[PDB]
């Protein structure tokens, strides 16, 4: 089951548009996703920094809200998103085959 | 072409005669209305 | 957008269509004014007699 | 019968305040909210229920639409006062309204039925015995334990300033502005947007209105202030959204409460709040003016912004003349003041006479408001 | 110069001016007809995607290449404003107060230096609320540190509540069948509820004198669903409150719902709030107008934005519980 | 209510027609002397409310009575280049010591029959022909 | 004389339109679009001058990906910018940028750096000798010859709608809606998915947008067109792609305009463009609001939509009280008119005074733009 | 009438408003004849009310409040000033001159100015006059249709007269005793 961490307040108006972006992706093509808020419960907030890989963070604060999990496989941010968006591996990208 | 010519010639020529009617119109009109503002306040000043 | 004398051309269209409309209805107007003044007149000399 | 406490509650404007006669503070403060279902999908987490009320409301900001029941002190939705009404009696004080009166109080200048429906509305879907309503900057001068002054509110919807000299009330030299916290939320978000942060929804006015209550202050000076932060970052401070960003508000900190003493920011042309006080009581006698300057009484949630009364003792110094001596008094308890002397209201052995009774209100209907509260 | 103007732009263009002329857009014909089709090929094919990127790929290798007249190089050619720098004010002073009062403070940790620091005016270095712990008592309470960043308020948990559980098609079954034992009804909150079977909801209460209460909020319903429940609220003699709440009803189904009022005298709370377009000034100045002709209804939920109709709708409730009140008087006595 | 409309009857009467005669007479003068005037330069007035809104009529009228030289006026059919020619001429009448009190640039392009006169009038009063 | 005037661009979020002052029609008119090799680095790093821009960017659509330096109003890549800018002076116009002065245009409530990056890239890269920025509502209000209405403008990026009365502006009144073309775009994308059409990359983005601008509409009555869509298929028309496959829209055609007047279809809690004008004619004063409804004007790219006009038309006086007269301004022209407006502003004596010279740039920074403009 | 049409809900408070206010209770003004018959009428039915448009399209109802407005006229006491009744200075001015010239001053009042423009300030003004008066004199008041010029109109009769153009301050009286010669010649 595809999970994304969605802040349903924020004061960035691209944060919202790419979490808006991944909805409404998800939405199209059929495909079944968990709608989790950050904002309205800190433990999955909390758990959200816990799974992340160090490689690859925000060097200043905290990492954007817009994450793609897989069940607990951790499948990446919105810029690994929109890379397979452009080279046409999304499905692999999200892990579901085919 | 020349169809083109007068058909610019009657489209100006009916933009500026509607215009130019509204404008009689709406000016004897005025004409009229002044003569009756005239009799009317004199009549009424009888009235007083 | 095409070229600056079709924008012209077109203004100049407008602006007839535009100040025709615009003496039309203040001709509208003043002919309500005139019957309500014409009432007054009526009235009026109804009064007198 | 002793063992019958009346119940006090304040139907503030962003903050409702109830709790039991004779006590030194509220048992239950909340703020007065009502959140429905938003249009873009379902819901997560609630089924049969209809609405939010209150914290429950407040908590779950992601989901709902949040809509104010009080607007300028005026009540626009009376069912919402009724859910309002129903979660305060049952949800936090725990007691049956039918065995206990109650007291509420009322901006000065409202609607004349704003009284006779909350009159009507309180006695038949509570069945209470005996109610009242008084208006609240007398409470707040109950509150402060004097009986002569003039008396300066500032709550979420309405500002409004009245003299009482040796309680007597003059009604024609009451003012009312509507100035409150809620158009500086407002402006808030206005002076918020060009620093690069956004704010558009329910939950972010919420979110503005937290930032506000911890980060504002009023500047002593303007011009010396906007010198001093344009010169350094010294007064910039730092918050967290519950996103997880940081933002930095820097310069415009005391730019939102500026507008409660320049009101030409929010483009009204009406006048400050210093401004306000002092034709409030060049509208009173010759007489009286001179203990009038000298109780000056602060009041209202707005109000608690630290750096206001040396603002305003400065100002209406100037205003003033030389000869008078002015002192501002400024309660640190000032916050829930209106609802402190309506607890000791309800607790005067004289005030047992000024009930209105169940049996009053079956022969006079909801008219008898008008001839028993002033 | 209108003549040379017009010669000056293309003889097929002055054609054209003049069919366009002629034409005046499309303001007869209706809104999806005044466009024009592109092609006039049928369509052909369950839309094969690789062909058209493939395609497209091809189509931008063999394009020739545009050079530019010149090329781009990033060089600055103004000049650099380079910012003034100001002398400031270096002053160097020691108070020296106290020799037992230096080591006091000396070695003071940072939340409880806030306290003194606050105790003496420096409000504009904390926050306010901690400005004001650190002023509420003569005790040492401020934890935080001035220099450390505000944290907003958490509030509290809300248990999640069990999801709908009510079944359509046995309640229908039931509401048809007259049951004794079904007095409410409770729609809140489902998926995908067919508007269809709304209104046969709507029909089938029309005869059912058994259920009181009523409530469809958050079923994304419309104004045929409107239509139905105003058809069905004339017949029916029992049901007390309706609740329609958080809906896309429009104006003319609100209107419709507020028409049948006067005709039936059952019920007494009617909720209307939250819907997604604003119902405008001239359907509230009618169903404030009209409600005052019922005596009947005495709960009505609606947020009015101006302030003539929902003051006369106010009043009118205020006659409605009013009444309620004389004719309870005049029955004791 | 008779009183009251009475009053207004009154008011109806003989404020508007004792004002109506005067500012009739006043604007036939004073279209005789803008035409005298006028007439040096190929101009001519058929209007004075209608041929003063444009603005084109106004500055050639500075021009022939200052005698000295007026900046080009701003060549344009919309009402913002009509706006400029009239504050440019009354620009041109701030500097020569003229006073004017409820004179906007908009006040002349709406057509303002009190406007236009006064102003008129104030040309014949105190400027100089010189 | 002055070097044959300034020159007017007008840079939207969309597509860029550049030309001289005193021209009724600009000169120069291309999307304002980055185009990058993708991944590769075959055919000898094939896609040499890696920056293409422009109509050769949408030329070679399948080898690169196209980037928007604008979003949202709002720069988020500056050296793209100035790339666009370098293109519009030297390749395009071939005209120095060291003797003509710059006009500029931006959104109304921005962040604060975006006039000062402007200005430091205006004087310090292109070294012109004046540039000024205004408002693109302030530009279609001068365009459309009046100077009493209400404008909106809605781009590709943002919504804004402001009112002016005798040339004074409101600046409490003004609204920002940030609901534009580029989320139509997104969800035609969406409903195209669901019929079976799945387009996912820039290319496919420039298809799908070529596709609302030439089949598109605004229904007069949603349910009325869904069930005449429903019954028939006369609505229903055929697009052909560029390789030569065919496909039928249908349903399509006025669902993707209807998310103007309700965003919930587009998952945003916010109101719609009727709404926003209605709300911002409200924020004025009591007597000024009459010739607001009688001087709607519209602007932008986005309002070329068939029926737009008469459908919010109707919804305006569903709102508003039935005494008075709504009329719409719709010019054929409107996508252009902002550029046209900066046309005329340039063009006139006056503004002389008002332009921003490089003598006082030198002595007070980028920060000078907040004095001289606004 | 600002102040009490707060009661109603409605709300003005600008500059701009107290000009719609003013031709409010210039066209839905009068003074009643009975005051507490008047609030009894009112209270039991709803044939009182009027309706008014807004420059803005709104339409308000004032209903109780357009003879409450003049009322004040006559009861200061609504203001909060304790000053006495227009009737009551009237008749405190007639009291105050010698006995022999009251009987003509009684039957010689001349109302003036246009806030005397309420219908039925007449009628009032001498039911009150009448009750103060002793009840062998005779009350009159003289109330013209055009009274809101009067200031004007005999102004216009002043400077037509012969003897008038011996009243006149010169400039050459002026230039010699300063601007303090006002009141050497003017009343
Ligand atoms: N600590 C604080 N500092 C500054 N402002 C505050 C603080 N707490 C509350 N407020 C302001 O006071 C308002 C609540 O005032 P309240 O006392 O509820 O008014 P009312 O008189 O209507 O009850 C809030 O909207 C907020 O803007
Ligand atoms: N003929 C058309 N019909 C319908 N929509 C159009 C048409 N032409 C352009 N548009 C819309 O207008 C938008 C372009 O707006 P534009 O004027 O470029 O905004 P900006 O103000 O940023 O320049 C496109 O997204 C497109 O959806």
């Amino acid at each position: 089951v595809i999970r994304v961490f969605i802040a349903s307040s924020s004061g960035f108006v691209a944060i919202k548009k790419k979490q808006q972006d991944v909805v409404r992706f998800l939405e199209a093509n059929k495909i079944e996703f968990e709608e989790v808020d950050i904002t309205m419960s800190e433990e999955q907030r909390q758990w959200m920094y816990k799974n992340i890989p160090p490689e690859k963070k925000p060097a200043q604060g905290n990492p954007l809200p817009p994450q793609i999990f897989n069940g607990d496989r951790y499948c990446g941010d919105y810029d690994s998103f929109f890379e397979s968006k452009e080279s046409n591996t999304v499905f692999s990208f999200l892990g579901l085959k085919s | 072409g020349i169809t083109t010519i007068e058909a610019v010639k009657r489209k100006i020529q009916v933009l500026q005669q509607q215009a130019d009617d509204a404008e009689e119109r709406a000016e004897r009109l005025q004409r009229e209305v002044e003569g009756e503002r005239r009799a009317r306040e004199q009549a009424e000043a009888e009235v007083a | 957008a095409g070229s600056s004398s079709l924008e012209a051309v077109r203004r100049k269209i407008r602006s007839l269509q535009e100040q025709a409309d615009a003496a039309e209805e203040r001709a509208g107007t003043l002919q309500r004014e005139l019957d309500y003044e014409r009432k007054l007149r009526e009235t009026a000399e109804a009064d007198v007699a | 019968d002793d063992d019958i406490a009346a119940l006090v509650v304040d139907n503030g404007s962003g903050m409702c305040k109830a709790g039991f006669a004779g006590d030194d503070a509220p048992r239950a403060v909340f703020p007065s909210i009502v959140g429905r279902p938003r249009h873009q999908g379902v819901m997560v987490g609630m089924g049969q229920k209809d609405s939010y009320v209150g914290d429950e409301a407040q908590s779950k900001r992601g989901i709902l639409t949040l809509k104010y029941p009080i607007e300028h002190g005026i009540v626009t939705n009376w069912d919402d006062m009724e859910k309002i009404w129903h979660h305060t009696f049952y949800n936090e004080l725990r007691v049956a309204p039918e065995e206990h009166p109650v007291l509420l109080t009322e901006a000065p200048l409202n609607p004349k039925a704003n009284r006779e429906k909350m009159t009507q509305i309180m006695f038949e879907t509570f069945n209470t015995p005996a109610m009242y309503v008084a208006i609240q900057a007398v409470l707040s001068l109950y509150a402060s334990g004097r009986t002569t002054g003039i008396v300066m509110d500032s709550g979420d919807g309405v500002t409004h300033t009245v003299p009482i000299y040796e309680g007597y009330a003059l009604p024609h030299a009451i003012l009312r502005l509507d100035l409150a916290g809620r158009d500086l939320t407002d402006y808030l978000m206005k002076i918020l947007t060009e620093r690069g942060y956004s704010f558009t929804t329910t939950a972010e006015r919420e979110i503005v209105r937290d930032i506000k209550e911890k980060l504002c202050y009023v500047a002593l000076d303007f011009e010396q202030e906007m010198a001093t932060a344009a010169s350094s970052s010294s007064l910039e401070k730092s918050y967290e959204l519950p996103d997880g960003q940081v933002i930095t508000i820097g310069n415009e900190r005391f730019r939102c409460p500026e507008a409660l003493f320049q009101p030409s920011f929010l483009g009204m042309e009406s006048c400050g709040i210093h401004e306000t006080t002092f034709n409030s009581i060049m509208k009173c006698d010759v007489d009286i003016r001179k203990d009038l300057y000298a109780n000056t009484v602060l009041s209202g949630g707005t109000t608690m912004y630290p750096g206001i009364a040396d603002r305003m003792q400065k100002e209406i110094t100037a205003l003033a003349p030389s000869t008078m001596k002015i002192k501002i008094i400024a309660p640190p308890e000032r916050k829930y003041s209106v609802w402190i002397g309506g607890s000791i209201l309800a607790s005067l052995s004289t005030f047992q006479q000024m009930w209105i009774s169940k049996q009053e209100y079956d022969e006079s209907g909801p008219s008898i408001v008008h001839r028993k509260c002033f | 110069d209108e003549d040379e103007i017009l010669g000056a732009l293309t003889e097929e263009e002055l054609r054209t001016l003049e069919n366009e002329l002629d034409e005046l857009d499309n303001a007869l014909l209706p809104a999806g007809l005044r466009q024009k089709d592109q092609t006039t090929k049928a369509p052909t094919g369950p839309f094969k995607r690789e062909e058209l990127l493939d395609h497209l790929e091809k189509q931008a290798k063999e394009f020739k290449d545009r050079e530019d007249l010149v090329p781009y190089t990033g060089e600055k050619r103004g000049k650099v404003w380079v910012p003034k720098q100001k002398p400031m004010d270096p002053v160097l002073e020691t108070v020296t107060l106290e020799p037992e009062l230096e080591e006091a403070l000396a070695n003071a940790s940072d939340a409880e230096l806030c306290d003194i620091a606050a105790i003496l005016g420096m409000h504009t270095l904390m926050s306010n609320q901690q400005y004001y712990q650190a002023l509420g008592s003569s005790s040492i309470v401020n934890k935080e540190g001035l220099n450390s960043v505000i944290k907003p308020t958490q509030y509290k948990p809300v248990p999640d509540e069990e999801p709908n559980a009510t079944d359509v098609e046995e309640t229908l079954e039931r509401i048809k069948n007259n049951d004794p034992k079904l007095e409410e009804v409770n729609l809140n909150n489902i998926r995908n509820i067919p508007i269809p079977t709304l209104k046969a909801y709507a029909e089938a209460l029309k005869e059912n004198s058994y259920v009181k209460k009523f409530s469809i909020v958050g079923t994304r319903s419309n104004d045929p669903v409107a239509f139905a429940l105003a058809e069905m609220l004339k017949v029916n003699k029992v049901l007390k409150t309706l609740n329609v709440e958080s809906n896309f009803i429009s104006g003319a189904g609100i209107l419709r719902l507020v028409e049948a009022l006067p005709y039936n005298t059952s019920l007494v709370e009617l909720k209307i709030d939250n819907q997604s377009q604003p119902l405008g000034n001239k359907v509230e100045m009618e169903i404030v107008s009209m409600l005052e002709k019922n005596a009947t209804l005495l709960k009505f939920g609606y947020h009015f934005t101006q302030q003539g109709p929902r003051l006369r709708a106010s009043n009118a409730m205020m006659n409605n519980n009013d009444l309620v009140r004389k004719r309870r008087l005049a029955d004791l006595t | 209510d008779n009183d009251n409309s009475s009053a207004r009857l009154f008011e109806r009467s003989r404020i508007k027609a004792l004002a109506d005669e005067r500012e009739v007479v006043q604007k036939k003068t004073f279209t005789k002397w803008v035409n005298s005037h006028l007439a040096r330069v190929s101009c001519r007035i058929t209007d004075l409310y209608k041929d003063l809104r444009d603005g084109r009529m106004l500055i050639k009228l500075l021009e022939v009575l200052s005698g000295e030289m007026l900046p080009k006026p701003t060549k344009g059919k919309m009402r913002i280049h009509c706006l400029e020619n009239v504050d440019k001429a009354l620009q041109f009448l701030k500097e020569q010591r003229v006073h004017l009190e409820n004179m906007g640039s908009h006040d002349i392009v709406d057509g303002n029959h009190r406007l236009v006169l006064g102003l008129i009038w104030t040309i014949i009063l105190r400027f100089q022909i010189q």
